[PDB]
């Protein structure tokens, strides 16, 4: 349903006038189409039949209960993001006709969710190199999806060079397993597992490490973040690491069959590592979307050491962890594509130059949003407060869970040290919490009347005109309750999270 | 010899002298499963290297579009 | 009304079954509520003798000044921890 | 008699008497010497080469001048890790086992004879606080169990039957001290007085 | 059961309540806006109850036999 | 009692006056601050802030809460902790060490007539005390003998 | 019933307030009625929640029964087993009492947003009386923490001059602590699979274990009940948050961890009790000895109580940890009587003064007995309450936390009798110096206390002076519940 409809959208696209009308509303079609496929795929795939793991087109594909929810929690979020580009996110003209001002944007969207979804699908070394491939070519045109955009041209000149790498050393790690065995087949190298070099799987893992922005690689994803449009950074630092981290969760999986101490060594090191600088880095950014990009990093920390440890408590805290976390990442980008209506406009000193790729920008340009915009600033507050870990939240009970899968399986050093590293990075989530609300009452009575939002034209001056769009806003409001209400049914989701297995059975 | 890194000295100066580095790479890899392949005579592994060779090609085509809106961005003036 | 104490010993229970040791715990506490009450009623004994005997306190008080020197120091509240948890046998 | 204190270590592997063969405390540490010698001695002259094809070039040299070591650097370092290795091998020897104070001990030593060397222009307190620092590092990564507990973990002792798999009982009283992850209903009294001793409400008043 | 879609819908209640108060708008504007986000959520309460008794008949079914092999280990 | 037009009194006795930093009879309900629209509640604002402009700490909206809603909770607990039927575990190990004397001295017939003919507001004050009662058979008794089974709960010993 | 009643009626009051204040934002300005006198219809809607939440204990009050051991009112809500005992109602008492204290000491001293703070003070409130009523580590931690979200805000917002630095420690102190407490309760859930109190309360670990889990607990404990040397953040924090929050953050959130050690530490970690003691002893009694002395050298009024506090609270730490009755129960009646008597210095010295003159330094403040005779009457009046003067709360607790301390430890904890005579000296300095010469050349004459700032006083001192005459009312409740904390084996 996803590819018989891709085409049709890729004819039809090249057929009608460029306007931004027909753009919006073929990103309207999109939209359809992903709520199609997810119809389709929940009708035939049930979790009580896929728990033993079928086998699909020869062998090449694989697919089990673990695999089946990231594909639908994949579809899901392809869903919400794909709701900024087809509605309004603040309906003010300017802003907004960015983007619509790209025909491909919704195709190229397209092309990745099927690249996304195959990707913890793969059963075979020759069908791995290619899905990866699908995947990583659907990022760099999507990062220069705007290509007058300088930065947005220069961040994927930089993603397709570190990607390019990254692949090459995928791919250098198949031909060696295939050098020692003759096997391409996953399942058949299972057979060998005890007698073919383990290393070799490491660097595959090596590989995959970069493209989720892991230490010490992670200096190329803390830029590229920083430099692309807010749109376009809002999915390539959440969806890679959605169909990544499956794909790393399952090659662990088959790798401590064997338990090779060595191996754990050196992931512990970069782990280990890579709390260190998603920490104590971001504690001096002046940038947004750079100290998202360092909070990002922390959480992939937190989420490979459910994945270290590999047990059937890993599985739970995974599987929680990778769903709570991006509906956290979709709310927080959300907001910020909405309050960049409260900015000030000048009528001067340190010449901040501002563009419609990043209208919010800094830090600071949060300023006084509990005077702008209580009710969005206490959303943002909660998310914020999910992230540092404060219970009852979402957040609280991912790292929960981390902890009771990292201890029960011996990783002392590394759950004290992300609970120090969790300590620190609560100062720069405290700092956005600073500039949202700590000035409020100096400011309170203030004659503001300079803002984006009051350029705004006046409709009638009788009718009620709401500040931001409906399905913008209904999306934040329902992101935030769930974060904030999620202890009434935390019980009934933990429970439907111990069924998910991989190959767990008995 | 390499282990202290030689092959950086090896790598040119410009964006263009990084993607000839990256097929350069990848050109070992492929060598490698051919010479693979005809040992054992096996043509899964020939599939391996005729798909690694299709797939480095449009790694290229794309590496070299980037590059090529990247060069003209810089001379977008255009104003005669 | 005058709630019965449910006389029972940690020796002869299982500590699975949690209704009955929540019963082996109270009964440890009542007893010795007991002897606290016990040794409060004792010490007023000597009390009435020291003031009516004056000089003779020494005397007329002798046996009950060597109890409740005796019971002092074990009877108090030590709770049920240190018997549930420890086995004097052992 | 000795005192009474309380004992938060995490278990380890226990090495019988007479198990424990020594590592040569010199060798060991002259592969990490020689070793990082070439290594940092060799990533220095191939650095050097990047620095004669580009130089005017603002980039290139903005990310070679990161890498660059200060000539006392490329010797203080080597020293370091071979002080390091000889005296974190040599106190294991002295211990019959590796310990978090004989590597708290090697770090903070190692780190002084390296700090010494590449850090010369700065008071000697400040190195010995730095020392000190990187010593603690050293010590709670030891204490901890280093990188995993293995075989400690409690998934290894549930694997093992020393877990708490199979519930607790009290008419089951067993004479010998029970397993670091293992949990009972009852104790021998005597395990109590072997670890609190007689006193202030134990056995007697 | 009807109690249960009976939450679920007070809860689509509150949603369209704090949207209102992103929006800036007043509580009681277009009151079919309540209804329709009360009905979409007990359509959600409504499988997400399914899905979760789902979870009960699977679960005890899985119990059933980690029992056994608690008790094949616990020889 | 809005009274829309006592505004405008209001209104007209401050227009007649306009210079400004140079009355009883208003008393809202809690109706007109929710059913009330906004251009009568609008004028409201402006005499009730302005009446204030051209002026000791009393009626600032509390007392009639605090006074009425907190301080009876208070008299409550005060009361619960005076005249409730909770029986402290001490009060009933009184009560018990006697009810077992009755029950492991049923052949004494002096040491009954003491228990029956005492009253059960007076047990609190075994001993010496301003009731002119007598308690010496019931303190004798305990004295001579335990009545306790700490030792009968404890079947293990060293 | 209880936490049913508990959560439904303060989440239905919490939304029924924000409808109220922000319908009239839309798209125009707004002059509604409800602004009128500074928010003073939804001022009073904050005070009546707080009076009400006292009602909802009392009607389970009532049913409680101080003959049976073991928890009672025990119900399931959100999966979580709730329930109470002797040493639980108490606190939950003392904590929902202050609800209304802690609104009414800010009715008129706030530069707007009130309805905001209302709304905070009343979640602060329940999130900690909740904190009592729980049965199990995890639930406890989830409450524990999450007072941190209204605090750190309620504090930066309504902050004093320094309120960024206040905000910013609060925050990391109290949360990179009790995140030491969350690993040893995750240790809990994974070889007991289980962190139920009367669970746990069954099984010994191994004596290494134990001392590993105490030391994670006590990490979280030694901060909440700051004991030295991580008390830093409570004498910066009360001296910037507002006057609202001084009396939650003193009146409650310090007994949290007195009533931590009830539950985490002595019925499960017994064995590792005993051993800790003595070094909780030399701890705590540095901790009493140099709280004591530091306060002598210090200058802000706000912070001078805020060490006043620190050295009661060791003396509470060293009660608990003896061993006996009378340790246990003066400890108790020790939390519950300076429950009442810190706050009230804070009214006295930030609420009152500070509410006139805007001004905490002590060198302004002398000879206030003269042009205001009622202050210096409940300054003299606290001040001794505060220094454990016989008639009130505070020396039936400290008297038997040092009794208890001795017993427990007969040449240690005597030095725990330094309490009396240190606690003296910053104090009646303190006083002495405020009451004494001849009026400030510096202050202007003013009003003496106000009817609103009485009734604050009063109310905290009567129930500070019944525990002190009849301290019974307490104890009928502890007894049975603090007998069941006791480990010893004598034969
Ligand atoms: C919109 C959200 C739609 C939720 C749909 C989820 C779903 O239908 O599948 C649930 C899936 C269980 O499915 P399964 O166990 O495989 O077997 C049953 C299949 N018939 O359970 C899963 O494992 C899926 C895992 C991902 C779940 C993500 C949680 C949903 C988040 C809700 C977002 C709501 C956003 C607000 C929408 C506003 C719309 C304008
Ligand atoms: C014809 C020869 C051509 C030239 C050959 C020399 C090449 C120059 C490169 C320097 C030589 C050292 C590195 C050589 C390969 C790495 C060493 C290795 O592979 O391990 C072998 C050696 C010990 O091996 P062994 O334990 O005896 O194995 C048998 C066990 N029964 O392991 C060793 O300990 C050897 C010494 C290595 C220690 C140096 C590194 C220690 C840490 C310093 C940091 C180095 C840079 C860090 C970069 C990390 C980046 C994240
Ligand atoms: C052998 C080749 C040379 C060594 C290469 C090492 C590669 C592995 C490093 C992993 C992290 C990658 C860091 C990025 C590359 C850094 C390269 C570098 O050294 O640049 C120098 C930089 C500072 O440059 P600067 O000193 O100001 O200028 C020198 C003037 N000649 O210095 C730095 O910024 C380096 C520090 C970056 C952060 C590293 C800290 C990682 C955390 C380690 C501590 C973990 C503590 C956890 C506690 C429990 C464990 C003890
Ligand atoms: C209108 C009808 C309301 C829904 C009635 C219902 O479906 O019953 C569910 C429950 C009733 O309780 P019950 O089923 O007996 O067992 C406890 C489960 N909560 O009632 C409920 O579950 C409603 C509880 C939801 C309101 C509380 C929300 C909690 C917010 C966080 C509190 C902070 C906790 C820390
Ligand atoms: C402003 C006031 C501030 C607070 C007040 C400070 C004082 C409080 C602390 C002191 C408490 C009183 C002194 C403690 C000892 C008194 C009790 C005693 O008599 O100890 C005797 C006991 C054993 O007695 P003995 O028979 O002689 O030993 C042989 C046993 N077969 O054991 C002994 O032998 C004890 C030996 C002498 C005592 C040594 C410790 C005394 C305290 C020194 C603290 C220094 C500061
Ligand atoms: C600004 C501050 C404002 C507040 C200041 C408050 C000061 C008021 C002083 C009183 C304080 C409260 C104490 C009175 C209330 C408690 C009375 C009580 O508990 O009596 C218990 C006593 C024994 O109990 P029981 O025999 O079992 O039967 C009683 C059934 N309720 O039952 C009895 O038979 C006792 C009968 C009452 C005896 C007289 C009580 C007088 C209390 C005041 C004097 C206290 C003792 C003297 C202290 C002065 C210094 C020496
Ligand atoms: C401005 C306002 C501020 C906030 C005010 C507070 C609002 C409180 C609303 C009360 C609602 C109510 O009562 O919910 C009751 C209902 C139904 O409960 P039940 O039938 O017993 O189901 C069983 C519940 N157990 C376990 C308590 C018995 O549960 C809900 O819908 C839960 C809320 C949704 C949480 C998100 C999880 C689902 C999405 C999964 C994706 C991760
Ligand atoms: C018992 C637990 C229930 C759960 C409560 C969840 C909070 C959400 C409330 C949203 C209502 C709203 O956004 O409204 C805003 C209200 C009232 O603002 P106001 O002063 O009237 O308006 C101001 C503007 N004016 C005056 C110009 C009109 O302030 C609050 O939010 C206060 C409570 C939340 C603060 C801390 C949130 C931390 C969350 C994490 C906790 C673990
Ligand atoms: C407070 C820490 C108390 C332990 C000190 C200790 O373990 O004591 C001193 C240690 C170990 O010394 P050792 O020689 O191994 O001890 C005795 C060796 N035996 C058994 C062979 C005789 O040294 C160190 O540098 C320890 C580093 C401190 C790490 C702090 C981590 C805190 C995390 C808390 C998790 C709940």
């Amino acid at each position: 349903m996803l590819f018989t409809s891709l085409l049709l959208i890729i004819v039809y696209g090249s057929l009608v006038n460029k306007s931004h009308l027909l753009t919006k509303l073929i990103n309207r079609l999109g939209l359809i189409i992903i709520i199609y496929t997810l119809l389709i795929h929940l009708n035939i795939n049930t979790l009580e039949n896929l728990s033993i793991g079928i086998n699909m087109f020869n062998n090449l594909l694989l697919i089990n209960s673990f695999n089946n929810t990231i594909i639908e929690l994949i579809l899901i979020i392809c869903i919400l993001y794909v709701l900024l580009i087809s509605f309004n996110i603040t309906g003010l003209s300017i802003i907004d006709n960015l983007n619509y001002s790209k025909r491909t944007f919704i195709v190229i969207v397209l092309f990745n969710i099927i690249g996304l979804t195959l990707l913890p699908l793969v059963n075979d070394i020759m069908i791995l190199f290619i899905i990866i491939e699908l995947q990583s070519y659907s990022l760099y045109l999507l990062t220069a999806i705007f290509n007058e955009s300088h930065n947005s041209t220069k961040s994927a000149l930089y993603y397709f060079i570190v990607g390019s790498i990254a692949s090459f050393i995928i791919l250098d790690a198949t031909v060696s397993i295939y050098d020692d065995l003759g096997l391409t087949n996953i399942q058949y190298i299972l057979m060998y597992i005890d007698k073919l070099e383990i290393f070799d799987l490491l660097c595959l893992l090596f590989g995959l490490f970069i493209k989720i922005g892991l230490a010490p690689f992670y200096s190329y994803s803390i830029t590229i973040y920083s430099l692309s449009p807010t749109i376009i950074t809002n999915y390539i630092s959440l969806m890679p690491k959605l169909s990544i981290l499956t794909l790393i969760y399952i090659i662990m999986h088959y790798i401590n069959i064997v338990n090779n101490t060595d191996l754990n060594y050196v992931i512990s090191f970069l782990i280990l590592i890579s709390m260190f600088i998603g920490s104590f880095g971001g504690l001096n950014v002046i940038r947004i979307k750079t100290l998202l990009a360092y909070s990002s990093l922390l959480n992939v920390s937190y989420m490979l050491l459910a994945i270290l440890s590999n047990s059937n408590e890993s599985i739970i805290a995974y599987i929680y962890y990778i769903i709570q976390y991006s509906l956290t990442h979709i709310n927080i980008f959300s907001i910020i594509l909405v309050i960049s209506i409260y900015l000030p406009i000048m009528n001067n000193m340190l010449n901040v130059m501002i563009t419609k790729y990043s209208p919010i920008e800094y830090i600071n340009q949060l300023k006084n949003l509990f005077i702008n915009n209580i009710f969005i600033a206490i959303a943002l507050c909660i998310s914020i407060f999910s992230l540092i870990g404060i219970p009852p939240l979402t957040g609280f009970y991912g790292k929960y869970l981390v902890l009771i899968s990292g201890l029960n399986n011996g990783y002392v050093l590394l759950s004290i040290v992300l609970i120090i590293a969790s300590s620190i990075s609560t100062v720069y989530y405290a700092t956005i919490l600073k500039v949202l609300s700590f000035d409020t009452l100096s400011f309170k009575d203030i004659i503001s009347n300079n803002l984006i939002i009051n350029t705004s034209p006046e409709n009638n001056n009788n009718e009620i005109k709401p500040e931001i769009s409906n399905v913008i806003s209904y999306v934040i409001s329902s992101l935030t309750l769930i974060i904030l209400l999620i202890i009434i049914q935390y019980e009934n989701i933990v429970k439907g999270a111990y069924l998910v297995l991989l190959y767990n059975w008995v | 010899m390499d282990l202290i890194l030689l092959m950086l000295v090896a790598v040119g100066l410009n964006i263009i002298d990084i993607y000839i580095m990256i097929e350069i790479l990848i050109m070992g890899c492929t060598v490698n499963t051919i010479y693979s392949a005809s040992l054992d005579n096996d043509m899964i592994g020939l599939i391996y290297s005729l798909i690694q060779i299709i797939i480095a090609g449009v790694e290229s085509a794309i590496g070299l579009s980037i590059l090529v809106n990247y060069n003209r961005i810089r001379n977008s003036e255009e104003i005669e | 009304d005058h709630v019965r104490s449910p006389n029972v010993s940690f020796d002869d229970i299982d500590y699975n079954n949690s209704q009955d040791l929540h019963n082996a715990q109270e009964s440890l506490l009542r007893e010795q509520w007991i002897r606290v009450s016990a040794l409060k009623v004792c010490r007023k004994a000597l009390e009435s003798c020291y003031k009516t005997s004056g000089p003779n306190h020494y005397e007329d008080c002798r046996e009950i000044a060597e109890k409740y020197l005796n019971m002092l120091p074990d009877h108090r509240i030590q709770g049920f921890l240190g018997y549930q948890k420890n086995d004097p046998s052992k | 008699e000795q005192f009474h204190l309380p004992q938060p270590f995490w278990p380890t592997t226990k090495t019988k008497e007479g198990e424990y063969v020594p590592k040569d405390s010199i060798r060991e540490a002259s592969k990490v010497f020689i070793g990082s010698g070439v290594l940092l001695g060799g990533m220095h002259f191939r650095r050097l080469m990047q620095y004669k094809k580009g130089s005017a070039r603002p980039g290139l040299a903005k990310y070679l001048n990161l890498f660059s070591l200060s000539k006392s650097q490329l010797i203080g370092f080597p020293v370091a890790l071979g002080a390091f290795s000889f005296l974190s091998h040599s106190f294991a020897n002295l211990q019959e086992g590796q310990t978090a104070t004989g590597e708290f001990a090697a770090s903070s030593i190692a780190s002084l004879i390296g700090l010494s060397i590449f850090r010369t222009k700065k008071p000697l307190s400040s190195n010995v606080a730095i020392a000190v620092g990187m010593g603690s590092l050293f010590g709670f990564l030891t204490w901890a169990g280093n990188f995993n507990l293995g075989d400690n973990s409690y998934r290894a002792a549930l694997e093992a039957g020393n877990g708490n798999e199979g519930g607790f009982d009290n008419k089951v009283i067993k004479t010998e001290r029970q397993g670091f992850w293992e949990g009972v209903y009852r104790r021998p009294l005597s395990q109590t007085v072997e670890d609190l001793g007689e006193g202030r409400g134990i056995i007697t008043q | 059961m009807i109690a249960s879609l009976a939450g679920w819908g007070l809860f689509g209640v509150t949603v369209r309540a704090y949207q209102q108060g992103i929006r800036k708008v007043p509580f009681s504007y277009y009151p079919l806006g309540y209804v329709y986000s009360a009905l979409g959520w007990v359509a959600f309460g409504y499988g997400f109850n399914l899905w979760t008794e789902r979870n009960d008949k699977l679960l005890e079914k899985r119990v059933e036999k980690l029992k056994e092999s608690r008790n094949l280990r616990l020889s | 009692a809005f009274n829309l037009q006592l505004e405008k009194e209001i209104r007209s006795k401050i227009d007649s006056l306009p210079k400004l930093n140079n009355v009883t009879n208003r008393k809202l309900s809690l109706t007109d601050y929710l059913f009330q629209n906004a251009a009568n509640q609008a004028l409201y604002v402006d005499n009730e802030a302005d009446l204030k402009e051209l002026d000791e700490n009393e009626n600032e909206g509390w007392e009639k809460i605090m006074y009425v809603g907190f301080v009876p909770t208070m008299i409550l607990i005060f009361a619960i902790v005076l005249f409730k039927d909770d029986k402290s575990i001490d009060e009933w190990a009184m009560d018990e060490l006697l009810l077992r004397l009755k029950e492991k001295n049923l052949s004494d017939v002096e040491l009954i007539d003491e228990l029956d003919k005492l009253s059960k507001s007076h047990v609190g004050k075994i001993g010496a005390s301003e009731i002119n009662k007598r308690d010496a058979v019931i303190i004798e008794r305990i004295l001579n003998g335990e009545y306790d089974q700490l030792s009968g709960l404890k079947k293990k010993e060293l | 019933m209880l936490v049913q009643n508990l959560i439904i009626f303060n989440i239905i009051g919490i939304v029924l307030l924000v409808l109220l204040n922000n319908n009239n934002n839309g798209i125009l300005n707004k002059k509604s009625l409800l602004t009128i006198k500074n928010e003073l219809k939804l001022k009073q809607i904050g005070l009546i929640i707080s009076i009400i939440n006292i009602l909802i204990i009392i009607e389970n009050w009532i049913g409680f029964n101080s003959n049976y051991y073991g928890f009672q009112n025990i119900e399931r809500f959100l999966n979580i087993y709730w329930g109470i005992d002797g040493i639980s109602l108490l606190l939950v008492l003392l904590t929902l009492i202050l609800g209304p204290i802690a609104i009414l000491s800010n009715w008129k001293n706030l530069k707007g947003y009130y309805t905001y703070y209302v709304i905070s003070i009343n979640m602060l409130v329940i999130l900690m009386a909740l904190n009592f009523i729980c049965l199990d580590l995890v639930s406890f931690y989830i409450l524990f923490e999450s007072t941190l979200a209204p605090l750190f805000l309620l504090i930066g917002i309504y902050g004093a001059n320094n309120k960024n630095k206040a905000a910013y420690y609060v925050l990391i102190y109290t949360l990179a602590s009790s995140l030491f407490m969350l690993l040893s309760i995750v240790i809990y859930y994974i070889i007991i699979n289980s962190t139920d109190y009367i669970y746990i309360n069954n099984i010994i670990l191994s004596i290494n274990l134990q001392s590993l889990l105490f030391i994670g607990i006590i990490i979280g404990i030694a901060v909440k009940t700051p004991l030295m040397p991580v008390h830093t953040w409570l004498p910066t924090v009360h001296s910037e948050s507002p006057l609202g929050g001084s009396i939650l953050l003193a009146g409650v959130i310090l007994k949290l961890a007195i009533y931590g050690v009830i539950r985490l530490l002595l019925p499960n970690l017994s064995e590792i009790s005993m051993m800790f003691t003595p070094i909780i002893y030399i701890i705590s009694i540095l901790t009493l000895i140099y709280s004591s002395l530091i306060t002598l050298k210090q200058t802000d009024l706000k912070v001078i109580i805020a060490y006043s506090s620190i050295s009661h609270l060791a003396v509470c730490m060293i009660g608990i940890f003896a061993n006996n009755l009378i340790g246990i129960n003066g400890s108790l009646i020790l939390c519950l009587a300076h429950g009442f008597v810190s706050p009230a210095l804070f009214i006295l010295v930030g609420g009152i003064l500070y509410d006139r003159y805007h001004n905490r330094l002590i060198n302004y403040y002398q000879g206030l007995s003269t042009f205001m005779p009622i202050f210096s009457i409940y300054l003299v009046v606290f001040s001794f309450c505060n220094t454990g003067t016989p008639l009130s709360g505070n020396f039936v607790g400290e008297f038997l936390s040092i009794t208890g301390a001795v017993i427990r430890h007969p040449i240690i904890g005597s030095l725990t009798a330094a309490s009396v005579l240190l606690s003296a000296c910053y104090q009646m300095k303190l006083t002495n110096r405020l009451t004494g010469s001849v009026f400030s050349q510096y202050l202007h004459i003013t009003n003496d206390v106000t009817n609103r700032e009485i009734f604050l006083l009063n109310w905290l001192l009567i129930p500070t002076i019944i525990i002190g005459i009849y301290p019974s009312f307490v104890t009928n409740i502890l007894n049975l519940a603090s007998s069941t904390l006791i480990y010893s084996v004598l034969i």
